[PDB]
């Protein structure tokens, strides 16, 4: 990904590189399940 | 007693009640995925990202 190459070869081969990586990842997941339940009773939505 | 029981019997002689239940499942999935690989390679001057 990130390589900065300085090369001499003709006079001498002298290689000087600054190799840097910056990675950015953002993941956002927003899920909303709605369940209709009796009162004081259990009801269950399961999505899997 | 016979008559009273008969009246209640009349109430009891009722057809079992059927109901047609129609519950429908609707699923919609929309998906977009994009990936970009940006690539600069030259070996003459040894520059390649």
């Amino acid at each position: 990904s990130g390589i900065g190459i300085g090369f001499i070869t003709d006079n001498i081969i002298l290689d000087l590189q600054l190799s840097a990586m910056e990675k950015t990842g953002n993941g956002e997941i927003v899920s909303q399940p709605k369940v209709v339940t009796s009162d004081k009773e259990t009801a269950k939505i399961l999505k899997g | 007693r016979l008559d009273e029981l008969r009246r209640i019997v009349s109430q009891l002689d009722i057809p079992v009640r059927q109901v047609m239940i129609e519950a429908r499942i609707v699923e919609a999935n929309v998906g977009y995925d994009k990936s970009l690989g940006v690539r600069w390679g030259g070996a003459y001057h040894k520059g390649n990202w």
